[PDB]
């Protein structure tokens, strides 16, 4: 009937559409009415904020177009939607009788969420015409300003009777009076300013680094200003990866801080509504590193989770699969289903994901349970699939190259900002995946000074900073995948491992398993090689006993997330004996990799990572056993010469 | 003209009907690159299948398998390998040419600078960004240093660059493809030594590519007088000599890979078993020869995976939405070819 000017939208139309879609819509569990319950549990806890998948719209007939209309005029629509909410709420709990007591319902306010706004092009594929309207993004977060206080109400004085007044901001316009508004006193320009009585809102900016995708030709990765208001400050983190929807806007910008002229080419940024920092592609978030951060949540009132939700039906399907005799075999083979045979890399890889448990001593002192794997072997195996692999499965982490980095870059450094024009700290590769993976490629071409700052974040999980400014320790809690090629063409197999890998011997020590990749020809496994890949063009599509990814990532995360194994006293003897043999054992120089203690170190965190699998929480004589098993898989000793280093190729198995 | 935006029309199906029908496209198309340089067929033959390229395959999971075929030539001086890597780099629509120490650092990759237009820090790309969707053609390849040498190795590894450094982590895009030249590391080849050490570069490094080959300058005085007599005639007038052939210009060229680009073949079963049959043989081949010190590299899954890519993209110009034995056949004759100057 009465339109906005400008817009197309009917308030009227807009609010009887919307509550009747609130009050009739279900899911097709899928026959009951979806929103309704939602709003009853919402009330039941004193939830404010509604989160509303903006595709259910699209199924209901009548809001067809609501869809539409919310897409291109989101500031009426969500206000309409606000107001509407909160009037289908007092109208659910008046018309059955629940309780008197509303006037705090009445009082509170309502909020709605959208977030899954339709496919976007990415940033820079908009126009001037997309100003003002809905879209959504994905990046990876790397600056945060500190809170700005942004001011709402003015508080005035008047400079002869103390008359105090109050003026509210109206779209960032202060209105400053004239004149006292008492009859006794009518001073002109009396009136001053006091700050410090005045009310504030919080405003924070965010830097993200976009990854759309599809890319164009040429085109470089840039980066995009984010605007969060009210209670979402705080909720990123530098170094999460993040999906975020929001408002395209404008604005111009002044010239200099004397005058007041504009510049006619406008500056662009987003206005976020709703963060997702969940998928189902990858594991959650290590919970024992963002402790405060959950308590500061619920403080703040932010209904961002950061773990996903489980079902009951999910944990009876998680019980009943980890009830079964061959989960090791099956959990294995379901990581990266497009690699072909690699058992004990793969079981080596699942382990890494797991991790160890960490203890956290009272009055100081921490362990941790990082698992860090080294990958030598013969160059044209399928090394570098496994590292992308895991780095797009893990949480957090940076795909790295020796050659390519330096000390700096993988620590910290300063730069300028363009817009404030100050100088700022930015973080390095290490802090970036701090929780999670950092992956290295060609660890062998990496200098000796680059080199030098892993000793501190392989053996604390720390780094400490000494320059102009900063001086503090970072955590460092990630863990290392690294890869590397023999020296020449091929691991020569008449040589020691020391005279085949070009690094220092008391390094290659430090990590936890190391992986000798041998490429050894038989008829029988290149037929098989063969056929594994040749069906894999059968189809244009993918069609390739293996558990789907979203299942495996959420079987892994309940397990990290509820499982914290303890070692007892029959696991201790098979690990002081083991120890024991490992050191006497090969007991003229130079090689093979001398046992050290990192070797108990490391049967202690793989037997907690086995233990953790499968839903124990107690270590056994089998995980001990399991965990000596693989890591002498690893280097294949079985193969070795305890006198001369050398390997023979017929007691090798593929 | 750029390939993406291919479209078919009457004008350009008229001119596309009559190429093919003319018939013999794949030696018609091979001859017609750099037609003033005197023989050279299989390695032309070769450098037409760079152009045209293979499949991508998106295998799911977010695993990925490049459809990039990348080339290496090593040979004598005085070849013509400059002829080539420049007339290809004038071909192709999106190509760029680099020789060894003059590109170096920044010039390859990218590098923080500030727009003036606009007050945001941007990146600007290096060679390898800015021949992106295209051929980056690299002289003198044996000469450069060890950082061009990593940041090449991994663009052909998985079409990306990483960069950690001061003020700058991210990741970028580099779906490209390969020509490089090479020389031998004393001048001339030397017969009385191993393969691998008559080259400067990794093992490895040539195992990355799917054909590398062997250009060699044996003297004998037949051949010599019809290159003497091609090389000539060339200099009295501005046109190659035969007349029985003419070769297409490039815009038709472009034309007709733009028009096969669109295409996607599949691999059949009889395919699969005849690959899987020549992969075993020429596998267990190369060992002994490896075991002799006499060869370059031992054969690897990606000597297969090149095989199949080469069956793609003459599938793919002969415009048929199958794969036949005959490409098959054709790819395994060129990986042969790749080598007889290491065998008189
Ligand atoms: N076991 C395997 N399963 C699947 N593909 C393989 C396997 N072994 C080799 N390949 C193929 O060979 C190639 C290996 O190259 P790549 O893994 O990039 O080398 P590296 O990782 O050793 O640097 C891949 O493209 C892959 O398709
Ligand atoms: N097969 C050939 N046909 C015609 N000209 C040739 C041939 N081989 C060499 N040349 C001539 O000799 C010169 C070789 O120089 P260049 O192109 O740099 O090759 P290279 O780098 O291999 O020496 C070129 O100017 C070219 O004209
Ligand atoms: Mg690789
Ligand atoms: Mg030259
Ligand atoms: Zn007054």
């Amino acid at each position: 009937l009465r339109i906005i000017w400008g817009t197309n939208v009917s308030i009227q139309e807009c609010t009887t559409n919307f509550r009747n879609f609130l009050m009739s819509f279900k899911y097709k569990t899928d026959e009951e009415l979806y929103y309704i319950k939602q709003l009853n549990e919402m009330r039941e806890l004193g939830t404010s904020n509604l989160n509303l998948d903006a595709r259910n719209l699209l199924a209901y007939k009548q809001t067809e177009d609501l869809y539409h209309q919310l897409l291109n005029y989101p500031q009426e629509v969500i206000s309409i939607m606000d107001q509407t909410i909160k009037d289908c709420m007092v109208s659910l709990i008046v018309d059955n009788n629940l309780d008197y007591d509303l006037d705090e319902i009445e009082t509170k306010f309502y909020k709605v969420r959208p977030y899954n706004v339709g496919s976007c092009k990415g940033m820079r594929e908009l126009n001037p015409n997309d100003i003002d309207k809905l879209i959504n993004l994905k990046g990876l977060v790397l600056r945060s300003t500190p809170v700005i206080p942004d001011m709402k109400v003015a508080f005035f004085k008047c400079n002869v009777c103390d008359h105090t007044m109050a003026v509210e901001i109206d779209r960032g316009v202060i209105q400053e009076p004239a004149r006292c508004e008492r009859i006794d006193c009518n001073e002109p320009n009396s009136m001053s300013l006091i700050h410090n009585r005045c009310s504030f809102a919080d405003k924070q900016v965010i830097k993200l680094q976009e990854t759309p995708d599809f890319v164009p030709d040429g085109q470089t990765p840039h980066s995009i200003s984010l605007c969060v208001y009210d209670e979402l400050v705080d909720s990123c983190r530098a170094g999460d990866r993040i999906e975020v929807t929001g408002t395209f806007r404008s604005i111009p910008i002044r010239a200099n801080s004397r005058q007041r002229v504009l510049k006619s080419l406008y500056k662009t940024y987003v206005d976020v509504v709703h963060v997702k920092k969940v998928s189902d592609k990858r594991l959650d978030v290590d919970t024992s590193t963002i402790e405060q951060e959950l308590m500061q949540n619920k403080v703040d009132h932010n209904e961002v989770e950061e773990v996903r939700q489980i079902t009951d039906q999910d944990l009876a399907k998680i019980r009943e699969v980890a009830a079964r005799e061959d989960l090791y075999s099956l959990l294995a083979r379901s990581i990266a289903p497009s690699i072909y045979e690699l058992e004990d890399v793969k079981k080596g890889i699942l382990l890494q994901l797991f991790g160890g448990t960490n203890k956290t001593f009272t009055k100081g002192g921490r362990y941790r349970g990082d698992i860090n794997i080294l990958l030598c072997g013969d160059p044209s195996t399928s090394k570098s699939q496994i590292l992308q692999y895991v780095h797009k499965i893990t949480p957090r982490g940076v795909y790295t190259s020796g050659k390519g980095s330096s000390a700096v870059g993988l620590t910290a450094y300063i730069t300028r900002d363009v817009d404030t024009k100050q100088l700022v700290l930015e973080s390095g590769a290490l802090v970036l995946s701090d929780g999670g993976v950092c992956c290295i490629d060609e660890f062998d071409k990496m200098s000796d000074s680059t080199r030098s700052v892993l000793h501190e974040v392989m053996e604390q999980q720390t780094i400490s900073i000494a320059k102009a400014g900063i001086i503090t320790t970072l955590n460092a809690r990630s863990s290392i995948l690294a890869s590397a090629n023999p020296i020449g063409s091929r691991y020569n197999p008449n040589l020691p491992v020391t005279e085949n890998i070009d690094l220092p011997p008391p390094l290659l020590s430090r990590f936890d398993l190391v992986y000798l990749v041998l490429d050894k020809v038989d008829e029988k496994n290149d037929r098989e090689l063969a056929k594994h890949l040749t069906n894999l063009y059968l189809e244009d599509k993918p069609e390739h006993d293996v558990l789907p990814v979203e299942f495996l990532t959420m079987y892994i995360s309940y397990a990290k997330e509820h499982i914290h194994p303890i070692i007892t006293e029959a696991a201790k003897t098979e690990l002081v004996r083991a120890y024991v043999g490992m050191r006497k054992m090969g007991d003229s120089d130079e090689k093979r990799i001398t046992a050290t203690t990192r070797q108990l170190e490391s049967m202690i965190r793989l037997a907690e990572a086995h233990a953790k699998m499968k839903l124990k929480n107690v270590v056994e004589l089998e995980d001990v056993q399991e965990a000596v098993r693989l890591i002498r898989s690893a280097i294949k000793d079985y193969a070795t010469d305890p006198k001369t280093g050398k390997i023979d190729m017929n007691l090798v198995q593929t | 003209k750029k390939f993406a935006s291919f479209s078919l029309t009457s004008d350009v199906e008229e001119r596309v009907m009559e190429l093919i029908t003319s018939g013999d496209v794949y030696n018609r198309l091979a001859k017609s690159i750099a037609p003033e340089i005197y023989g050279n067929l299989d390695v032309k033959k070769a450098l037409l299948l760079l152009l045209v390229g293979g499949v991508d395959k998106r295998v799911g999971d977010g695993m990925k398998i490049r459809g990039d075929i990348n080339v290496c030539l090593m040979g004598d001086p005085g070849v013509a390998k400059s002829q080539l890597l420049k007339a290809i780099c004038k071909i192709s629509p999106r190509g760029v040419y680099t020789t060894g120490k003059g590109s170096s650092g920044v010039g390859l990759t990218a590098a923080v600078m500030k727009d003036p237009v606009t007050d945001e820090m941007i990146l600007e790309g290096g060679a390898l960004v800015l021949a992106d969707n295209g051929i980056c053609c690299i002289d003198e390849f044996d000469k450069m240093d060890e950082s061009d040498r990593t940041a090449i190795h991994e663009v052909m590894e998985q079409q990306t660059i990483s960069i950690s450094k001061a003020g700058i982590n991210t990741t970028l895009n580099a779906r490209t493809s390969i020509l490089a030249a090479a020389n031998p590391l004393y001048g001339r080849y030397n017969p009385r030594l191993s393969p691998l050490d008559n080259i400067n570069l990794p093992a490895a490094l040539l195992s990355r590519f799917d054909i590398l080959f062997l250009m060699l300058d044996i003297p004998s005085r037949d051949d010599d007088e019809k290159l003497a007599e091609h090389v000539t005639y060339v200099h009295m007038h501005n046109k190659q000599p035969d007349l029985d052939f003419t070769p297409v210009e490039p815009s038709k060229m472009r034309e007709y890979i733009a028009y096969a680009k669109t295409k996607r073949p599949v691999m059949s079963e009889a395919v699969n078993d005849y690959v899987v049959q020549a992969y075993i043989r020429l596998r267990q081949d190369s060992k002994r020869e490896m075991d002799s010190k006499f060869s370059f590299g031992q054969a690897t899954p990606r000597t297969l995976l090149g095989i199949i890519r080469l069956s793609q993209a003459l599938a793919k110009l002969r415009l048929a939405d199958m794969v036949d034995i005959d490409d098959v056949e054709e790819a395994l004759r060129l990986v042969r070819v790749s080598k007889e100057s290491l065998y008189q």
